[PDB]
């Protein structure tokens, strides 16, 4: 079995700087693409037409609030296609139509795509398990559940997050206002997942890095390596000891150590968007009811949580005039929620 | 040997099950202080005026919250930073509406866990370890400091600490961000970077090594079964995995260096955190986020929006709300 | 090349400073040079500072840290803190600028030029730093140095020309003290003073007989230390207790100063005494009483008895009690009542602010003392956007107290990180282990198993 | 090593900077151009300072339809006189 | 939109007279207002006292009238209470008082000018923003 | 309160002159390697 199908796996399996692979003709354009697109856009696209903001170096913004803006509500969920109805092959309209955030949306999926398949197939050339793909299904999840899912639940594309530093600062206090969204016990174990991960990291690295053997003269010490080398490079059995006394546990075994360090952020994750799915459809954590009884009866009652509500309501009645434009929200100044001379 | 000498070395003695040591014994019953009181008026405290207005929030377990709502509820801003003992107080309940047990708690906190701090690096020393995993602790150390400690000190109040409780976190975090911008500076986003970095990191490390597993079990056993504890060869073969993640991206981009690699790991999540802290420490005296409000203007002079202004837009609704009844002049100044 | 790679100096080269801490020549040379540094930046910031200095405008509208420095000691400043004179700032500038060029003259040559160590060259220059006398001897030296130093502020106050005193009778001025507080039960009685509201430790310190009693004091104790570390040596408790090496001694004097920048930074905070309002702008508390003051005038005017207004809360809306009963002003700014400033003083009373006082006195000077420094409080974006978070782009403005406190607040932390960095670090040199366990000696395999 | 040229190599050789000490002026003036001769405006359809508004008008030219947004756009850059 | 010279087109006096501004007095305007006045009246309000603001309305409707040039450089002279009862030089900046206004020290009858210009094109550009607060940022 | 005061006081200064002493009574040696670090 020689055919040209053999051929080219050969060729795309070359062991060269940059390694292909048959995976590569799915992620090399598609991740090009989708960054070409968020610097093309933020460096000379506007979001005039359909946000009333500027958003590209061209127009004077910078790099923190630069950004390829969402379409605008009208055009619901429309794949935005510069060939498709709306564009009609006019690509100067397209971008006026936001169809940039569609094209870097659908290509950084398949890009995402690609480079999961480019973990499993590298994998299997060098003869290692795939626990580096599995534990990207957790940026898979997140990306699907944010940028697709969610505006899919909602109105339009245009609720989706806006592919820019300050653009998505928005997006965070639109969920907290709008969703209570760091209310949500799901967000709540992403947290912690991150957190945790975090944690791991660094009482990990330096763990490691304070239980070294003296395996040098030198003072210091990242040369008393080798990466051949049978030996641990620092102990397990002091690092337990000092643990166990320290905090009262500690890791034991090195497998189970690692395979944690997987588990937790992959985990949280996992869960932060399970909550984003609930979001998608305004299912949220928003409320406790018993609360709320309460303190409608008793207006002596008060916990942060009702505290928290108030801003939230806050948050709602002055950001959503310029941000939901398309609702030609008028609000008199009457209407206006706020406190005591603020 | 004297009974001062036997002392000693029973307190920095290697052999008890949780070492004890001269941090130690200033740790050990303050952390029992903050703890015992954190539990019963988490429990059982009755409502504390946080803003010095009368008006008073329930923040215990049996006063109406669950463990989401509930909190220990910040001292009064009647007191703002005067010390408040309960000896201070004409009495318990006195002490208990004004927030005394928030302020027995957070210092006796502060004080045990930087003793914590010094007992790992003591412990360190005890063994014959290197001595930075105390390095690696100051880091949330320090972000404990800036949001109980140094915010309070440069808004002038107690009051203005971060509550012990759930959704009394993320009150503070919703007006800090009316407050300062946090979303927008720069220490924050280096702290955002250091966490998300380091979960990435402990998630991709945990995955290679995972990966390059040594075959020692069978298929109807935990692999887990394949490494003993103190055994002298390394449990997964470093080589195989960079030979993995060195093609995953490119050879160069790398570690081949198991010290280097783990050295990354610590520094990268720890430095991040470092200016998490500092962020909190510096928006402390007012030096606030990046302020892009109206920066686009048009040939005439019109305002040209920008996203910078949409989040103008949120941060007036939380600043216009928050603490409805304790402002009586036009700026909120701290 | 000696010492100068990482295989002979046992150091890479991201830690290249290390291969110096037996080479005394060499790092004579770096200590003097980076002193040159320090003077550079001292010199060359005073200039640009002038360059960019306008008269009519208060300096904390200019983003000045350094001509408030010495316009406090008496310089260049008259009456309610006006320029009138900027030759002084001129002067302080250059002749650091100047220095500078020696003080480096003097560090490149003993860091690339003169011999390397100092030992076989000079007994006197030379040290071990495990010579504890040797050590103590040149601590000494420096003691003295220091003391000196106190003393030139003395100098200053009592002998040429006086310092800025915010607190002057008839209102701020240069002042000669003639009547240093010698009292150590005043002058110590400040270190013995709680930290919390409302005390505030040596950061309480509000008049300028104080400052140069205790700079005396100051003085006179560095000197007699030094004297007395000179003529002698460690005690066996102090050699008992402490690691004697260079990385030791460099981590004491790292938490020293992590301890010192924490410090400064709530003085520059809080103090408006040695960081006069005129020059480095309101302190916070100071701003906001100072809108507190602005309205009670302002309603007054219109007619309002601000004595028994009732606020929203049933806590009055200009006026209440604190704590301990004090006439306080309300509003957030109850926090506060601890401010004390020389525009507000006048309308206290025994019992604090006074009603009568308040109705019949307050001067336009007042006023308008109130308006500035409400208008001018420390809150500000990282690109000197001026006021709160939300205020739009007009005003250029950031506090040099929120310049002066942000920075010495970041240095401070890192400073303790490196405290705790380089003392653990000689711990384990001094006791052999800095470089990792011996395989063939690890502790843990001949302790006991914790069950 | 894979077989390519060592970066170090090539870019501290004489003949990569006889071609990149053209290139990259060449490329980076090219840019600035597509700037500064206004085609980059016309190209992504982004508004010049004076192109937000007509002289009185207010309102943000907000896309409202999906099928007929061409044409809406059209009539949007008609009314900027 | 483009800042014409009818946007610089402005009121002079009481009497129907109008003054043409330059794009440099206007951008003089600006530079003055902030380094003199935007410490309190940034964006057209007034921080020390907000029932008063700088609206050409409500400048029209103040005694004197100053909704013109004249009217605004003579309050920059010699300011008044809103009724004209009473003059506030001691509490508010103005030649008058530049002893202890000191940046009013440097301020030439040009620039007195140009500060009032701007009052006066804000509104024609920025609306109700101008005046406003934050209610319009 | 004040015999509370009193109290914590003899408290707080037992714990401390604990923590003093014990680091004075020969730390350095307390390690399990070179111990003459005097
Ligand atoms: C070995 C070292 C010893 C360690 C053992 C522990 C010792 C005890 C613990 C101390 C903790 C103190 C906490 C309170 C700090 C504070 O409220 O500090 C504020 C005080 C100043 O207090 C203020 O001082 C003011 C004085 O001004 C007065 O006087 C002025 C005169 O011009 C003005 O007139 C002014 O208007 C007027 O009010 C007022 O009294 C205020 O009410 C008052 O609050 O600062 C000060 O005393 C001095 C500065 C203290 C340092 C700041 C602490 C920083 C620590 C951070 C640690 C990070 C660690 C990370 C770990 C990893
Ligand atoms: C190779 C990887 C790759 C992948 C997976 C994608 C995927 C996509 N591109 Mg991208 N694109 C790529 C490379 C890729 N692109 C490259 C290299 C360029 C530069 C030329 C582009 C330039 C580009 C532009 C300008 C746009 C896209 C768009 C899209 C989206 C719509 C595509 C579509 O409907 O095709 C439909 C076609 C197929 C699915 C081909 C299937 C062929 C079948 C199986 C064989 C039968 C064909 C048949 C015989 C032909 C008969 C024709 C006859 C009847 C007339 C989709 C997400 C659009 C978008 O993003 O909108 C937001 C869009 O506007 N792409
Ligand atoms: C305050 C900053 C500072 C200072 C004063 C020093 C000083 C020193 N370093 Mg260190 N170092 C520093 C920061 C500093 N370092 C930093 C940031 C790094 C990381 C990059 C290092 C990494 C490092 C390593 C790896 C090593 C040193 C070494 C040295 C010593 C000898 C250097 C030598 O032989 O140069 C030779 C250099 C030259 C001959 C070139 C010219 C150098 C001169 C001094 C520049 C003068 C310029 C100035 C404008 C002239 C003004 C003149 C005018 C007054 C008349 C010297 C005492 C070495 C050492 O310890 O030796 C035992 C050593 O191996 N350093
Ligand atoms: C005590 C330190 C200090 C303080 C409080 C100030 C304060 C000020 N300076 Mg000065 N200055 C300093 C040092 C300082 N400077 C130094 C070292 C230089 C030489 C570079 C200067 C040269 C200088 C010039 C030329 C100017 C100023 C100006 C100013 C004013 C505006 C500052 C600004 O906009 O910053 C902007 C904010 C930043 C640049 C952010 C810096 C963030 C740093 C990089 C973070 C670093 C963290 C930490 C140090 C790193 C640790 C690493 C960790 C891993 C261990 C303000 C009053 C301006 C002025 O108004 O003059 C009238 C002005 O034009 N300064
Ligand atoms: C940290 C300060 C310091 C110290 C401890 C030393 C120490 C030394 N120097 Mg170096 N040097 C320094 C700074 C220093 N120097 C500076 C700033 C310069 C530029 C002028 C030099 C330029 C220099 C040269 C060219 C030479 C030395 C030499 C020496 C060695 C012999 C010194 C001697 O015998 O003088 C004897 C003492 C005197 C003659 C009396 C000095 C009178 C002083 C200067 C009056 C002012 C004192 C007052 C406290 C100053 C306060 C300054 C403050 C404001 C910063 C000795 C190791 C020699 C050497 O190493 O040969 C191998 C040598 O040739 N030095
Ligand atoms: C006890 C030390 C001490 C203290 C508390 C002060 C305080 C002050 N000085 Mg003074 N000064 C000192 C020593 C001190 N100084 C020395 C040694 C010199 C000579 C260099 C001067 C020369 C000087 C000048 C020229 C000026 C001042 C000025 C000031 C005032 C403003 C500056 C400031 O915020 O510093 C804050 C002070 C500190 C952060 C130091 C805190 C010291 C702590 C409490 C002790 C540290 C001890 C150490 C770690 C222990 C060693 C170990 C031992 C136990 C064995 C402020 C009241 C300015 C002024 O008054 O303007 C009118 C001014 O212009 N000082
Ligand atoms: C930079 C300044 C400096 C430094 C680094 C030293 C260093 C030293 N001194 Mg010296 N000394 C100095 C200045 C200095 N001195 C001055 C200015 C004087 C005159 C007052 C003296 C008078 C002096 C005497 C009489 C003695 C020393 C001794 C010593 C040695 C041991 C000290 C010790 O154990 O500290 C640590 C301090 C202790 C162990 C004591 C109690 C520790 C508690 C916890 C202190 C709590 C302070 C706390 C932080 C509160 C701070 C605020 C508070 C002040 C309100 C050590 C070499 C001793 C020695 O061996 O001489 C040969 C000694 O007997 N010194
Ligand atoms: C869209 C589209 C497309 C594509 C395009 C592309 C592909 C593009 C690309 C593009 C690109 C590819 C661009 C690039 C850019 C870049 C830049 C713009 C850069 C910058 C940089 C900088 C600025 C730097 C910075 C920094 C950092 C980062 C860090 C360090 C420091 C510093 C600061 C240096 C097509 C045609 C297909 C179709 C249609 C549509
Ligand atoms: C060792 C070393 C180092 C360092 C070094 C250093 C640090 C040095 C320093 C140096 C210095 C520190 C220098 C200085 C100099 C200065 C000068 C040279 C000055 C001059 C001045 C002048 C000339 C003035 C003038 C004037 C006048 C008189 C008047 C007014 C105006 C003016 C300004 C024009 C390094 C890192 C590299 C590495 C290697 C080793
Ligand atoms: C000038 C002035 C003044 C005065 C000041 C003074 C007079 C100061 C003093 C100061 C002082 C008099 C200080 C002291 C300090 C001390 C210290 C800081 C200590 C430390 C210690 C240590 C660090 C130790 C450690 C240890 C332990 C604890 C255990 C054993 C081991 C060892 C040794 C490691 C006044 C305020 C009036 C006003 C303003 C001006
Ligand atoms: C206000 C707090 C108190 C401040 C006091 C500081 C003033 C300076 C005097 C400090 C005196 C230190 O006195 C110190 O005490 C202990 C107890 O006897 C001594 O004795 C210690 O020696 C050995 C050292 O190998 C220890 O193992 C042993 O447990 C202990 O007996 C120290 O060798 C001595 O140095
Ligand atoms: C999917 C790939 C389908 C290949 S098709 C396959 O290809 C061989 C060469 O590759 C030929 O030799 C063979 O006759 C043909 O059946
Ligand atoms: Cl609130
Ligand atoms: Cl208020
Ligand atoms: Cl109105
Ligand atoms: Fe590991």
């Amino acid at each position: 079995e020689r055919g040209w199908f053999d051929i080219l796996d050969d060729w795309l399996k070359r062991d060269r700087f940059v390694f292909v692979g048959w995976s590569g003709i799915l992620l090399f354009p598609c991740a090009y693409l989708a960054l070409g697109g968020w610097l093309t856009g933020t460096t000379f696209v506007t979001s005039w037409y359909t946000h009333g903001l500027a958003s590209s170096y061209l127009e004077g913004c910078n790099f923190l609030t630069v950004a390829v803006s969402t379409p605008a509500n009208s055009m619901g969920h429309s794949l935005l296609l510069l060939w498709g109805p709306e564009a009609q092959g006019d690509f100067t309209r397209w971008c006026q139509l936001g169809g940039l955030w569609t094209f870097i949306a659908l290509h950084g999926a398949f890009g995402l795509i690609g480079f999961m398949l480019r973990q499993f197939e590298i994998a299997r050339l060098v003869g290692v398990r795939p626990y580096n793909a599995i534990a990207f299904s957790a940026p898979i999840a997140v990306f699907v559940s944010v940028f697709l899912i969610y505006p899919l639940g909602q109105s339009s594309w245009f609720f989706a997050p806006s592919f820019g530093v300050a653009a998505i600062f928005r997006f965070l206090l639109f969920f907290q206002g709008f969703h209570n969204w760091t209310l949500n016990p799901f967000h709540m174990m992403g947290v912690a997942g991150v957190l945790g991960g975090a944690l791991l990291c660094a009482i990990h690295g330096a763990t490691v890095e304070n239980t070294l053997f003296q395996d040098g003269e030198g003072a210091s010490t990242f040369r008393a390596f080798n990466p051949t080398q049978a030996e641990e490079t620092y102990s397990m059995v002091t690092a337990n000891r000092f643990w166990s006394q320290i905090f009262g546990i500690a890791f034991s075994n090195k497998r189970w150590l690692h395979f944690f360090m997987l588990f937790v952020p992959v985990t949280g994750l996992w869960m932060s968007a399970i909550g984003v799915v609930g979001l998608a459809l305004n299912l949220r954590s928003y409320d406790f009811i018993s609360q709320e009884i309460r303190a409608a009866e008793d207006p002596e009652f008060e916990t942060f949580y009702t505290k928290n509500l108030l801003l939230n309501e806050g948050i709602r009645a002055w950001m959503a005039p310029q941000d939901q434009p398309h609702e030609n929200f008028v609000f008199p100044e009457e209407v206006l929620p706020r406190g005591n001379a603020l | 040997a004297n009974l001062w000498e036997r002392f000693c070395n029973w307190v920095t003695s290697t052999d008890n099950r949780l070492y004890v040591g001269w941090f130690g014994v200033i740790m050990i019953p303050t952390l029992l202080a903050a703890t015992i009181c954190f539990v019963i008026a988490f429990i059982a405290a009755p409502p504390v005026d946080i803003d010095g207005i009368r008006e008073p929030v329930s923040g215990s377990l049996l006063y109406g919250n669950n463990i989401i709502t509930g909190a220990v509820v910040p001292s009064s801003n009647a007191i703002g930073l005067h010390f408040y003992p309960i000896w201070e107080a004409a009495s318990l309940d006195e002490w208990l509406y004004n927030g005394g047990p928030y302020q027995l708690i957070i210092f006796h906190f502060l004080l045990g866990a930087s003793c914590y701090m010094g007992r790992q690096w003591e412990l360190s020393y005890r063994l014959g370890m290197r001595p930075w995993i105390c390095v690696a602790y100051s880091a949330p150390l320090a972000s404990a400091f800036a949001v109980f400690l140094i915010y309070p000190i440069g808004q002038g109040s107690f009051s203005d600490g971060m509550p012990l409780g759930i959704s009394g976190t993320f009150n503070f975090m919703i007006v800090f961000q009316a407050e300062h911008n946090i979303l927008m500076h720069p220490f924050h986003q280096l702290g955002v970077a250091g966490v998300f970095g380091g979960a990435l990191f402990c998630a991709m490390h945990g995955s290679l090594v995972t990966s390059s597993l040594i075959r020692e079990t069978t298929e109807t056993e935990s692999a887990n079964y394949g490494y003993k504890f103190g055994q002298e060869e390394e449990t997964y073969n470093i080589v195989a995995a960079h030979g993995y993640f060195g093609r995953l991206i490119f050879q160069y981009a790398s570690f081949n260096n198991s010290r280097s690699l783990h050295f990354f790991l610590a520094a990268w999540p720890v430095v991040g955190v470092w200016f998490a802290a500092l962020g909190i420490s510096t928006m402390a005296f007012n030096l606030n986020g990046f302020n892009f409000n109206h920066s686009v203007i048009d040939a005439k002079g019109n305002v040209i929006n920008t996203w910078a202004d949409i989040i103008n837009r949120a941060n007036l609704g939380m600043e216009v709300m928050h603490e409805r009844n304790a402002h009586n002049f036009p700026l909120d100044l701290a | 090349a000696t010492n100068r790679d990482q295989e002979s100096s046992g150091f890479a080269w991201w830690a290249g400073n290390a291969r110096l801490i037996n080479l005394s020549g060499k790092l004579l040379g770096a200590h003097v040079a980076h002193a040159g540094l320090i003077v550079f930046w001292a010199g060359a910031m005073t200039l640009f500072e002038l360059a960019h200095f306008i008269p009519e405008k208060p300096m904390y509208e200019q983003g000045l840290i350094l001509i408030p420095h010495i316009a406090t000691l008496g310089w260049g400043v008259g009456p309610g803190g006006e320029v009138v004179d900027t030759f002084p700032f001129f002067v302080v500038g250059v002749v650091h600028l100047i220095s500078s060029a020696v003080l480096g003259f003097g560090g490149v040559y003993h860091a690339i030029r003169g011999p390397e160590t100092l030992e076989e060259y000079s007994s006197f220059f030379g040290y071990d730093w495990k010579d504890k006398n040797k050590m103590t001897t040149i601590l000494g030296f420096h003691l003295i140095v220091l003391g000196i130093g106190a003393l030139l502020l003395v100098a200053k106050a009592m002998f040429f020309g006086g310092l800025y005193d915010t607190w002057a009778p008839g209102g701020g001025d240069v002042r000669v003290i003639t009547n240093p507080t010698l009292d150590p039960r005043v002058i110590f009685g400040y270190l013995l003073k709680s930290p919390f509201g409302g005390e505030g430790w040596i950061v309480s310190v509000n008049n300028l007989e104080d400052v140069v009693g205790g700079h005396i004091w100051i003085g006179l104790i560095c000197i007699a230390g030094g004297i007395w570390h000179i003529l002698t040596t460690p005690f066996g408790w102090a050699r008992r207790a402490f690691i004697w090496s260079g990385e030791a001694y460099l981590s004491y004097s790292l938490g020293a100063l992590s301890m010192m920048g924490f410090i400064a930074t709530c003085f520059v905070w809080f103090n408006n005494t040695v960081y006069p309002s005129e020059f480095y702008g309101p302190t916070g508390p100071e701003a906001s009483q100072a809108q507190a003051m602005t309205f009670l005038i302002r309603d007054q005017k219109l007619g309002a008895n601000v004595g028994s207004a009732q606020g929203p809360t049933g806590l009055g809306k200009y006026l209440m009690r604190s704590p301990t009963g004090e006439i306080i002003f309300g509003g957030e700014t109850m926090r506060f009542w601890d401010f004390r400033g020389p525009w507000l003083e006048p309308l206290r009373g025994p019992n604090g602010l006074d009603l009568n006082k308040i109705k019949n006195d307050i001067q336009p000077w007042q006023e308008r003392r109130a308006a500035e420094y409400m208008t001018h409080a420390p809150l500000g974006s990282l690109n000197s956007v001026g006021g709160v978070a939300t205020e739009i782009n007009s005003v250029n403005f950031v506090s040099p107290r929120s310049w002066l406190a942000t920075s010495h607040f970041v240095l401070a932390f890192f400073f303790l990180v490196g405290h705790l960095w380089h003392a653990g670090r000689a711990r384990a040199a001094a006791a052999g282990f800095e470089k990792g366990i011996d395989r063939e000696s690890e502790p843990v395999l001949s302790m006991p198993s914790l069950d | 090593t894979t077989g390519e040229r060592p970066f170090s190599d090539i870019i501290t050789s004489v003949r990569y900077w006889v071609i990149h000490s053209i290139t990259i002026p060449a490329l980076f003036i090219a840019g600035w151009l597509f700037v500064s001769t206004g085609l980059a405006y016309d190209v992504f359809g982004t508004p010049r300072p004076d192109s937000y508004y007509a002289q009185e008008q207010r309102s943000i030219p907000l896309v409202t339809d999906r099928f007929e947004a061409k044409q809406q756009v059209e009539t949007f850059l008609e009314q900027l006189k | 939109a483009e800042l014409t010279p009818e946007v610089l087109t402005v009121p002079l006096n009481s009497e129907g007279k109008t003054i043409t501004l330059t794009e440099k007095q206007y951008l003089e305007g600006k530079r003055l207002f902030q380094y003199a006045c935007a410490s309190c009246h940034v964006g057209g309000i007034t921080k020390t006292n907000p029932s008063l603001d700088l609206r050409t309305e409500t400048l029209a409707l103040a005694t004197p009238p100053r909704d013109n040039i004249e009217g605004l450089v003579d309050y920059m002279k010699n300011p008044t209470t809103y009724d004209g009862e009473q003059e506030i030089a001691e509490v508010h900046p103005s030649l008058r008082s530049a002893d202890i206004f000191p940046k009013m020290r440097n301020l030439t009858e040009k620039d007195l000018v140009a500060i009032a210009g701007h009052i006066l094109v804000e509104p024609k550009i920025l609306g109700d923003k101008w005046g406003g607060g934050k209610v319009y940022y | 309160m004040e015999t509370l005061k009193i109290t914590v006081y003899i408290v707080v200064t037992f714990f401390v002159l604990l923590f003093v002493f014990g680091f004075l009574s020969g730390d350095p040696a307390r390690n399990p390697k070179r111990k003459d670090l005097e």
